[PDB]
């Protein structure tokens, strides 16, 4: 949970592929209703949701960067990977992987986020 | 709480059949009765008859006996004690004493003695 | 005189509630069975007669989503599963390092690393003094960590796993589950009618109907149909992001077949013989697959999207070509056949204009794993054991599971892909019409009638 | 002829109160044949309870069903109605609860809507009737001090 | 002298109608001791509970005797005699039941012999049972619609 | 104005005897609160039940209260008293229990130092209350036997 | 009372069982300093005077 801990290579050149780990700790992935997300910012401008892995499996991405993106989830690995292809100099940006709990049912121990 | 809409008017020469649509709302359809009754223009107004949206039973006046054919629309559910239904009502021979003031109204208790008592009327409607 | 309180005791009256429901086998004893089937052999026996009464002009709110009663079936599956692997054999000594090479396939056949020809230099106890077999693995199941052909199985370093027991079935069978006294299952019996909303028409039962507890994911098998038009259900929100659930008036058929013909081999690790596992195929080299008539699915598929622009409300551009997927539950339509687990590509099933046609029935190619992680969260996984012989079960196909991809294209962009939803969601697909609540036999109302004497 | 368990939900209040013993008695024959265990005697001794929590688990739901009873009875123990389906009491009915008549309580509800519109004052009618009682008590203490 | 728990089972009918409340007791005074748990309390806490499933096996067979009480508890109840060990009711005897007289019933047989004379009409009376009560039901229903 | 649960432990036998409910209460508002099991239903299933022999535990603490419950009501039973709070019987008062009149017992004396008192003699008092009843069980026997 | 351990531990000898099992303590970054824990002296002896 609050170790979100990423890896990766910050230097890639164009036209290539980039590929980027986020492990978790607290083993809060196994728990069902959880969405894990990968997010990039560009500098001076807003934040953008790149796409989301379901408890399930990953159902969709962005629609910009639909095609090019694609979010693996190794389930006993405890991690779950980020990959984006052809990768150009618009893409240069700051990202994140995050985490969030949608619960239609609202049934639970405790209270989500 | 209930309502109870009724069709457009309209003037049609005698000799030719009609339909009057009456729509519910704001209650439970199957739960009362549905009542149909002229205003006599000229004289006192007359009851002409009831159906019940459930059991389908229907009686008449006889000054409506065999002239009269009722029919009541399956009730759509709304809420967990509303629905929404149509009542229809038609007549066989139209003639020029026919004119006057038609109105649709609904039971006002499901049980007892007063149970397809007219409660709730429509706007109403003319004729020809 | 005036008017005064009286009190009734068992008035028809109830309240929205979730309580414990109890497992309930059909009184065969499942004899023709020869072990138990998911444990649920010691389940108390259904009543020879149910009694089912119905409620003239009763008029109840349903919610399938709301009704966790598929929460609780889904952990009742969930432990059940648990509570049969729990007393079987832990393969933690075989996740030794492998020296594998790859073998061909064959020349009718897409040439595949696949069925990898593994050697072990693990030792058991000193007995053993490291004795070298061999088996047969899907490539599936193993990982190349090092080169020179080194190999481990995959998940070695991240968790444990143990062997489903040969003996326990995975076959499916119809439960009812029923609710204790003072409380009550309420049964929606409209059938067009949608799954949540007021329904007309309610009866009251003290078991529901037998539910099927089919393990799938992209596709639902084996379940009940809804009676003239099919059913289609999202939620209120309805904007890319719950998941459709699909019910079929009509059943589709499929069939899957495993040609290979495997055998036993490597018996023993634990004291005693402890490990089934696959021996040398005999006979021709054929990939699993899976048809479906094709005549039949474009048929169904024309009927799902005139019900989809039904639903939607609005004429929109609605296709299937593509289809998207997270890890390998969503790309496969992943299940269960005679206790191997199949994962199938859908992708002819699921494209635009797909057939011509091209196959009296359209076929699909599904690889095997026998290392599987449904319910297995991160720690514990299962090794399905071999089956000898070839495989082949024939399937109905009841209902499916997609996801919308809406977005505020004015119309023009609204695709459907088979999603791999949740386990739940299958629950979901059988309970939308039952319900749980609790009665409340109290009420009191004014008679204007004083007992007056007291004593 | 009778409508069956809870056959009258939709009926008028009259009409069910009628048949108040259909819906009195799913509290005993659900739990009759749970008790029962004879057809549980046999089946590989207890149903296994050893490692199966779901057979605790079960057992818990029982519990729950025969505390609810429990619940009910002693209410209406509690408001001196204990034998008896159907007792008067001495609390007066106030108007701020409901305003509606007689004939159009009983002749043109269901117990389910009359439930929803009291279930605001149901927790105030409960105290006059644990109060109420209180004047009884109070006259039987007028008889004990003599 | 009181011939002790179900002393006057081979007694005449009459005879165990007066010791009724002796096989009443052993209903109360094997549960009393039970919930007691006060030679249960220290005994290595609550007598190893914990990888002991006879210990919640035991508890489910007190939870059996409690619930049968509770069915019994229920019938008194429905049939409107909770208060009493004897009531009489309004339900007329069908002689198809037995035909012996009132005589060679209560002065010549026994409750044994008796109840396996009559389970074969025990749910047809019970259903009499549960009906006759019904037209109390409904003069009380004349005085609730006025 | 009402003292609260117990609240008249203290006070004379007359003044708690106006406010027996409110020690009736605590035998159902507090096994209200478990049996609903509304704020249990959702919270990690049920309480996770599994290798929670705890779980269980608390399940049978919850048991030996509503065993409890069922003990004094078939004491009132047995005592023809069940529907009331304040039920007199026909046993007479030995002397030799306790020697003190109506006043000091009623206006002098609180209900723990009275039970404290009479401790001694409660189960010879409880066996002519099951004998007593006996003599009504007979006349009701004379009505039997014509 | 305020007790520190002031030693800068770290994570070793991860795996030991089928995966990453077992936490162990790295060298210590920076001093070397034993755990300790202060009480005010004044309140202390105030403290066991009325006791
Ligand atoms: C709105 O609410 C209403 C009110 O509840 C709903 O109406 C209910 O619908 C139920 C389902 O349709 C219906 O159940 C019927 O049960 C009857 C008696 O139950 C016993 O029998 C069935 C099997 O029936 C067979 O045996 C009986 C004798 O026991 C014979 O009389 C029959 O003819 C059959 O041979 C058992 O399953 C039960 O466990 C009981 O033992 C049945 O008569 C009836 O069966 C017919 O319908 C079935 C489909 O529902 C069908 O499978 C069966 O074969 C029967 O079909 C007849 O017609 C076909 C025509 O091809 C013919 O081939 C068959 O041979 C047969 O003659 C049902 O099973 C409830 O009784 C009913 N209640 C009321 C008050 O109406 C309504 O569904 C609901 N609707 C919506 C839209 O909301
Ligand atoms: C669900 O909700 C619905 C609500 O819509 C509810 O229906 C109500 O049902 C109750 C009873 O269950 C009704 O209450 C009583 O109805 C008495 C009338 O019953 C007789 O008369 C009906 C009308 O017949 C008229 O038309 C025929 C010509 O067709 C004519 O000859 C008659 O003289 C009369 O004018 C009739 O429908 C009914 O049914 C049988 O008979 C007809 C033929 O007549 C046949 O077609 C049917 O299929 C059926 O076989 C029956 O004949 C009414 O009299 C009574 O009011 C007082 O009178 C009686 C004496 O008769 C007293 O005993 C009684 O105590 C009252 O003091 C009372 O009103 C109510 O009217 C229904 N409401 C409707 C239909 O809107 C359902 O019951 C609900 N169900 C549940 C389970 O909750
Ligand atoms: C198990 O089953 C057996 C069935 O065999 C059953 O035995 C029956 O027991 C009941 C009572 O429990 C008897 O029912 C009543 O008996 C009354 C008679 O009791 C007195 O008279 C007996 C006969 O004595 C005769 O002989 C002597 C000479 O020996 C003579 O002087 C007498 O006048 C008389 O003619 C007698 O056996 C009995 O026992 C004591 O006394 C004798 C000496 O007399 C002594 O030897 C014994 O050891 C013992 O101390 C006693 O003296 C009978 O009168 C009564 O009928 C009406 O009359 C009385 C008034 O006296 C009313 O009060 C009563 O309500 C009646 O209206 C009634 O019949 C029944 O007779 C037995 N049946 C037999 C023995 O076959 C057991 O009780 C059963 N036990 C259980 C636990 O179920
Ligand atoms: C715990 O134990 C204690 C035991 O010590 C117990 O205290 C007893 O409480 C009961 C009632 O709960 C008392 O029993 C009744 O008391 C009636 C008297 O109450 C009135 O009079 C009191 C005396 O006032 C005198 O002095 C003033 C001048 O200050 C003078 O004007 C008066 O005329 C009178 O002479 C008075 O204390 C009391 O309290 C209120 O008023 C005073 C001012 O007067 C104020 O200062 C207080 O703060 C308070 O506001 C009240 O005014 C007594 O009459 C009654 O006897 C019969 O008469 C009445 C009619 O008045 C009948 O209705 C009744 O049924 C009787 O037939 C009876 O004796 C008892 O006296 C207490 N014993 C004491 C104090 O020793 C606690 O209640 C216990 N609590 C619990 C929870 O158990
Ligand atoms: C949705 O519903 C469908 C409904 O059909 C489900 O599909 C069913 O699945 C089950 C379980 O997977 C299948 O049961 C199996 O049937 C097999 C049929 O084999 C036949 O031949 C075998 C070999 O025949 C030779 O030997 C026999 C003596 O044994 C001689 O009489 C004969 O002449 C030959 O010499 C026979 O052994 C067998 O009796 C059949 O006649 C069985 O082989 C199979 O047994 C295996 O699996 C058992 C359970 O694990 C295991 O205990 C056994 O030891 C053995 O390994 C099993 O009984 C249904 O056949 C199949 N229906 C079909 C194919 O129509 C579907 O699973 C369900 N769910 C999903 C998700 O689709
Ligand atoms: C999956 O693959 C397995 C292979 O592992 C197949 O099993 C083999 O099946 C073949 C048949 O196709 C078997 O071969 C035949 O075996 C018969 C039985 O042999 C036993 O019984 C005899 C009689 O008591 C004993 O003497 C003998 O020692 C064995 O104990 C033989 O009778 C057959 O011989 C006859 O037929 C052949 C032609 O088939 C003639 O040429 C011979 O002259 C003779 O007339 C034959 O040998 C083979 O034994 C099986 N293997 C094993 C290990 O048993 C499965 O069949 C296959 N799966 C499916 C579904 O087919
Ligand atoms: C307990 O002991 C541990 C040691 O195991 C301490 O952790 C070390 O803390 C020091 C700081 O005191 C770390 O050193 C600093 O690391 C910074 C971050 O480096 C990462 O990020 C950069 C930027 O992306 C990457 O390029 C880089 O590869 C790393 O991934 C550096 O930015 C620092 O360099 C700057 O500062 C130094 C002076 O401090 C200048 O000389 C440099 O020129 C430069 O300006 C610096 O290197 C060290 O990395 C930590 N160890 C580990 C293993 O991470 C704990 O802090 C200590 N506990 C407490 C409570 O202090
Ligand atoms: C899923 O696919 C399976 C096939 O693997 C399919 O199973 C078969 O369904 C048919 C129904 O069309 C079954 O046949 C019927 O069975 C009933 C029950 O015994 C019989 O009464 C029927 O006989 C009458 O009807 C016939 C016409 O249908 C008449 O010709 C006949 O004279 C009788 O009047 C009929 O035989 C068949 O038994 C099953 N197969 C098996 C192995 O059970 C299933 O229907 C598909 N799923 C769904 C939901 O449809
Ligand atoms: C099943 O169908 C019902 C009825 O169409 C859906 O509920 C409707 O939702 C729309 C949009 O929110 C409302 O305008 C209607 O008033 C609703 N009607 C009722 C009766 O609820 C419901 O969402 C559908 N459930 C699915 C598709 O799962
Ligand atoms: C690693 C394996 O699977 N098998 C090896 C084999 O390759 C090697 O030649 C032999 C020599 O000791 O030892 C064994
Ligand atoms: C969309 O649906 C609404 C409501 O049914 C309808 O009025 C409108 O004409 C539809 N528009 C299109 C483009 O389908």
């Amino acid at each position: 949970q609050v170790q979100l801990q990423e890896s990766g290579p910050g230097r890639v050149k164009p036209s290539e592929t980039l590929s980027l780990t986020c492990a978790v700790s607290d083993d809060s992935f196994g728990s069902s209703y959880f969405y894990w997300s990968w997010i990039r910012q560009a500098p001076g401008k807003g934040l953008e949701w790149i796409g989301y892995i379901a408890y399930s499996g990953g159902v969709r991405y962005n629609p910009s960067l639909s095609s090019r993106v694609t979010i693996s989830r190794n389930i006993h690995e405890r991690q779950f990977y980020l990959r984006l292809t052809s990768m150009t100099a618009a893409d240069t940006a700051v990202y994140y992987c995050a985490r969030h709990c949608e619960d239609d049912y609202g049934y639970y121990s405790a209270a989500q986020s | 709480q209930g309502q109870l809409v009724q069709s457009g008017a309209t003037t049609t020469k005698p000799g030719s059949s009609v339909k009057i649509s009456c729509k519910t709302s704001g209650y439970r359809f199957n739960f009362y009765h549905i009542n149909w009754i002229r205003q006599t223009a000229g004289r006192g107004p007359e009851w002409m008859g009831w159906i019940s949206p459930y059991s389908g039973d229907k009686n008449l006046a006889p000054a409506f006996q065999d002239r009269v054919n009722m029919t009541t629309d399956t009730e759509v559910p709304v809420t967990s004690f509303t629905s929404t239904g149509a009542a229809y009502m038609e007549i066989r021979n139209l003639t020029s004493d026919d004119t006057g003031t038609y109105f649709c109204a609904k039971g006002l208790l499901r049980d007892g003695s007063s149970t397809w008592l007219p409660y709730l009327w429509g706007q109403g409607t003319l004729l020809t | 005189e005036n008017l005064w309180v009286t009190v009734y005791y068992g008035v028809p009256v109830w309240k929205d509630a979730e309580t414990t429901l109890f497992c309930a086998s059909d009184a065969k004893a499942y004899e023709t069975k020869k072990h138990n089937v998911w444990a649920t052999h010691c389940c108390v026996p259904t009543d020879p007669n149910p009694q089912e009464i119905h409620l003239e002009n009763v008029t109840e709110e349903f919610n399938m989503w709301k009704n966790n009663m598929v929460e609780q079936m889904h952990e009742d599956i969930i432990s059940l599963w648990d509570q049969s692997l729990k007393p079987c054999v832990k393969l933690t000594p075989l996740c030794v390092t492998l020296q594998c090479t790859n073998v061909t396939n064959n020349i009718t056949d897409d040439m595949r690393g696949e069925l990898k020809n593994c050697s072990f230099n693990m030792t058991t106890e000193l007995r053993d003094k490291k004795q070298k077999v061999y088996s047969l693995f899907y490539r599936l199941d193993v990982v190349q960590i090092n080169s020179n052909k080194e190999y481990r199985l995959i998940n070695c370093n991240t968790s444990a796993i143990t062997q489903a027991c040969p003996k326990v079935s995975f076959e499916p069978i119809p439960i009812h589950y029923c609710a204790p006294a003072g409380f009550a299952i309420l049964k929606c019996k409209d059938k067009k009618f949608n799954g949540t909303g007021p329904c007309p028409n309610v009866s009251t039962v003290q078991c529901t109907h037998g539910i099927k507890p089919v393990v799938s994911t992209q596709l639902l098998l084996n379940g009940s149909l809804a009676e003239e038009e099919v059913i289609i259900r999202s939620e209120n929100i309805t904007n890319n992001a719950k998941n459709i659930l699909v019910q079929l008036n009509t059943p589709v058929q499929i069939n899957c077949t495993r040609p290979n013909n495997n055998t036993v081999k490597s018996i023993r690790i634990g004291p005693g013989q402890w490990f089934y596992y696959t021996g040398d195929i005999i006979g021709d080299i054929r990939q699993a697959h899976c048809n479906v008539s094709k005549a039949t699915w474009n048929e169904t598929l024309g009927k799902v999207v005139k019900q989809l622009r039904k639903h939607f409300g609005n004429n929109t551009i609605i296709r299937f070509a593509n289809s998207s997927g997270g890890d390998l539950e969503v790309t496969t339509h992943s299940f269960n056949c005679g206790g191997e687990f199949f994962y199938c590509n859908t992708s002819g099933l699921f494209n635009s204009t797909w057939i011509s046609g091209s196959n009296d029935s359209i076929t699909l190619p599904c690889r095997i794993k026998q290392i599987i992680n449904m319910w297995q969260r991160i720690g514990q996984a299962m090794y399905a054991p071999p089956i000898q012989g070839v495989i082949r079960c024939v399937s109905n196909i009841t209902g499916l599971i997609l996801t919308r991809d809406g977005g505020s294209t004015n119309s023009t962009t609204e695709t459907f892909r088979p999603g791999g939803g949740d386990m739940r969601d299958n629950w979901r697909s059988e309970l939308y019409k039952y319900k749980v609540v609790k009665i409340e036999p109290l009420g009191v109302a004014p008679t204007r009638c004083k007992r007056r004497v007291v004593g | 002829v009778f409508l069956g368990f809870l056959g009258a939900a939709g009926s008028t209040m009259g009409a069910a109160s009628m048949t108040l013993t259909v819906q009195a008695r799913n509290l005993l024959s659900g739990i009759v044949q749970q008790q029962s265990n004879l057809l549980r005697a046999p089946e590989c001794q207890q149903h296994l309870l050893k490692d199966t929590h779901w057979g605790i688990k079960q057992l818990q739901a029982r519990v729950l069903a025969v505390e609810h009873y429990l619940r009910d009875q002693q209410l209406l123990g509690i408001w001196g109605c204990s034998g008896k389906l159907i007792c008067c009491t001495n609390v007066p009915w106030n108007s701020s609860w409901s305003n509606r008549n007689l004939s159009e309580i009983w002749d043109n509800m269901t117990w389910l809507q009359w439930d929803k519109e009291i279930s605001n004052y149901t927790q105030i009618i409960y105290g006059l009737l644990e109060e109420s009682q209180n004047q009884q008590e109070k006259n039987e203490q007028d008889l004990l001090a003599l």
